[PDB]
């Protein structure tokens, strides 16, 4: 399946911000809202941000849940008060 | 789980349905034959699975559910509208994606019967002591944001806070007690954090056994002449466990209270998630192949693209409803 | 004895009939399962027990009930005929 | 180190499957599938109706038990063609007496 728009005419829904769609990327066939959307599938992709403080760049990893899985940011700063370990 | 089962020896894994592995994909050493991104949609399949997921995943514990279709069952609709009250719209993220949210207070008559009572001594002790300025009305605005109106001043501490999702009315989750909450003052931004666990159904039942165990042997011995925690006790099942945080975004100052009085005595769970942590396993962290070979993947790749289609055929009709 | 006529159980009849092949049973037939054999029991043994009785006789022999059945016309065969 | 291998799910196998694991296993299978003990207090019970001090040689009642099977797998795969030509996969008593019936057992 290819661009942004249903076979009646509507607009899709961001998979990532639930934006009516405006852009369609080519390489990958993702249609995506806005530049906010893109960047955030690009990261997605490039696993290695080949910068070359490295270790503490946003780092999604996928986990697997009953009957799905999510995305998870391994660098995302846990609420304050986590444990060591945690 | 109908999903095909993978050839031998594929240098991936099928994990929720989606070819993954532990390390790092390297394509350019495995794949002699890379179907596009475009051609695979792995990743299509993965962000779709991912929302949806959010949508309707176990990360908030399931309170109501809109019942499946002179039945009294609809006159139950505006009792269950009543039983909540209504309040304001705030933003939340879920890792990379990001949604919307009313607000709903579950209505605690303990604290309305205590709040008549609590009048009523006031009201005792007092007796036994004893053009229009818009600028007023800025000044009201601000204080009944900042303070408290009469349902707020009520349930400033110990009510209960209900979440819904703006794209999906149909399911309503109780906010975990069990959680870590910090207000940032400064991006009006509040982070969550908790730990889940996938068996804890598995946890809970033998807590049941252990627990009828406990009476019976009670009851023994009343023949003749308690904080139970599951997570402390020596015989528990391994937890398969996962730590989760998440950011809330767009709720203001008033409501703040309200969320921060409602939430646990944070040493406690703090403890606790401490033995979780000792005892507890946890989940693996994997890297997904979003290409695949067109040749040696042929039958993944079309059963992949054959979902997909289904998907997108039932997700026009979703809004054909509305 | 008392109500051994249950004493067949559910679980017997269904492994019966699955060595049927019915992939699909109704709870009604348990009880139409047990009439059969109650009626099919009761004729059998009272050939067999009369088949007893001309001997001057008080136990009944496998030749009896292999005899009787004969003569029901359900030939049975591997019992030292 | 371990791997998790994903998270695991209560497997459900599709109702009416293993019912078909079921009839392929007890089919192959050829021994008395009714337990003995019962069976006998049935036998004995009839009998001691129809007749007063009755004994039973042990070989009698294992060769009543086995002629009990072999009709009653007979009556069932009737009632299965009956359902069957009903166009229905639930056996139901009416199909037991169509059996009986074309049989000629009730006719």
């Amino acid at each position: 399946p290819t661009g942004v728009f249903l076979a009646n005419g509507i607009r899709k829904k961001c998979l990532i911000t639930n934006k009516e769609c405006q852009y369609f990327d080519p390489r990958t066939g993702v249609p995506y809202s806005d530049v906010e959307a893109y960047k955030i599938i690009q990261r997605i992709q490039d696993p290695i941000s080949k910068e070359e403080d490295s270790d503490d760049q946003v780092r999604f990893k996928w986990f697997g849940f009953k009957n799905g899985g999510i995305y998870l940011d391994l660098s995302q700063r846990p609420a304050k008060g986590v444990p060591e370990g945690f | 789980a109908s999903r095909a089962k993978l050839a031998t020896n594929r240098p991936f894994e099928i994990v929720a349905g989606l070819p993954a592995s532990v390390e790092l994909p390297n394509y350019n050493s495995s794949l002699t034959h890379p179907q596009s991104i475009k051609n695979s949609g792995v990743l299509y399949d993965s962000l779709v699975s991912s929302r949806r997921t959010w949508v309707q995943g176990e990360m908030f514990e399931l309170y109501w559910r809109r019942p499946k279709k002179e039945s009294p069952t609809s006159g139950t609709i505006p009792l269950i509208r009543d039983k909540m009250q209504k309040m304001c719209d705030c933003v939340m993220s879920g890792g990379p994606h990001t949604f919307k949210v009313r607000l709903f207070i579950l209505k605690n008559d303990k604290i309305e019967q205590k709040w008549q009572d609590e009048q009523e001594l006031k009201k005792k002790e007092k007796e036994l002591k004893r053009p229009k300025r818009k600028r007023r009305k800025n000044a009201i605005k601000e204080d009944k944001d900042m303070q408290l109106t009469a349902f707020q001043q009520k349930y400033v501490q110990g009510a209960e806070i209900i979440l819904e999702y703006l794209e999906f009315t149909h399911s309503r989750y109780y906010l975990p007690k069990k959680s870590v909450v910090e207000f940032l003052e400064d991006t009006d931004e509040i982070i969550i954090s908790w730990i889940v666990i996938h068996n804890s159904k598995e946890i809970e039942k033998f807590k049941t056994k252990k627990i009828k165990a406990k009476l019976k042997a009670d009851q023994k011995l009343n023949k003749e002449d308690v904080s139970f925690n599951p997570l402390f006790e020596a015989d528990c099942p391994t937890p398969l466990y996962t730590p989760m945080t998440m950011k809330l975004s767009g709720i203001h100052k008033r409501f703040n209270q309200i969320i921060r009085n409602s939430v646990s005595p944070m040493e406690e769970v703090v403890k606790e998630m401490e033995k979780i942590l000792q005892i507890g396993t946890r989940l693996s962290g994997y890297n997904l192949w979003y290409q695949l070979d067109g040749y040696d993947d042929e039958a993944l790749s079309e059963s992949l693209r054959f979902e997909l289609n289904e998907w997108e055929h039932a997700m026009r009709s979703r809004r054909h409803k509305r | 004895l008392r109500d051994n006529i249950q004493g067949i159980t559910k679980p017997a009849i269904r492994r019966l009939a699955r060595r049927g092949g019915v992939k699909r049973i109704s709870g009604l037939i348990y009880e139409e399962t047990r009439g059969v054999l109650k009626v099919f029991l009761e004729n059998v043994i009272r050939d067999a027990v009369t088949y007893t009785e001309h001997a001057k006789r008080k136990t009944v022999t496998a030749m009896d009930v292999v005899y009787a059945l004969k003569r029901q016309g359900r030939t049975l065969y591997g019992f030292g005929g | 180190a371990p791997a998790t291998g994903g998270v695991k799910k209560p497997h459900r196998y599709r109702p009416g499957t293993v019912a078909l694991r079921e009839i392929r296993r007890y089919q192959k299978s050829t021994e008395l599938l009714i337990r003995k003990l019962p069976f006998q207090r049935l036998v004995r019970e009839i009998a001691q109706d129809f007749k007063t001090d009755l004994r039973f040689q042990s070989s009698a009642v294992m060769a009543l038990q086995e002629a009990s099977e072999a009709y009653l797998v007979g009556l069932f795969e009737d009632t299965n063609l009956c359902a069957i030509h009903a166009k229905r996969v639930t056996i139901m008593p009416k199909d037991i007496q169509l059996a009986r019936r074309i049989r000629g057992e009730r006719a």
